[PDB]
């Protein structure tokens, strides 16, 4: 909760992965490859 | 109440700490261009703003 501002300096979309999973399951548009392969969303995504 | 800086006779003044790496993570947010280009090495004038 407290460090959301300094966290959101970096991330362009905001890292909601499970709704992206719902989108890919229901065949919705997906976030692009750069916004997926950036580190702040990749290194938690592979851990999850 | 008194956290915005005070207004003088005509002016409003501030003293701020400037770091050059904040220009780098400024350009990382702004410049989201295509493939073939690349950002510059010198600093851009829209960083003092």
């Amino acid at each position: 909760d407290p460090v959301t501002d300094e966290l959101i300096v970096v991330r362009p979309i905001g890292f909601e992965p499970l709704q992206w999973v719902r989108a890919l399951a229901a065949e919705d548009p997906v976030p692009s490859d750069k916004h997926l392969t950036s580190a702040a969303v990749s290194v938690p995504g592979v851990l999850l | 109440p008194e956290f915005l800086p005070a207004v003088a006779n005509g002016t409003a003044t501030l003293t701020v700490d400037w770091h050059p790496e904040r220009v780098a993570d400024h350009t990382g947010v702004t410049a989201t261009f295509g493939e073939p280009l690349a950002p510059s090495l010198t600093n851009v004038p829209d960083a003092l703003v």
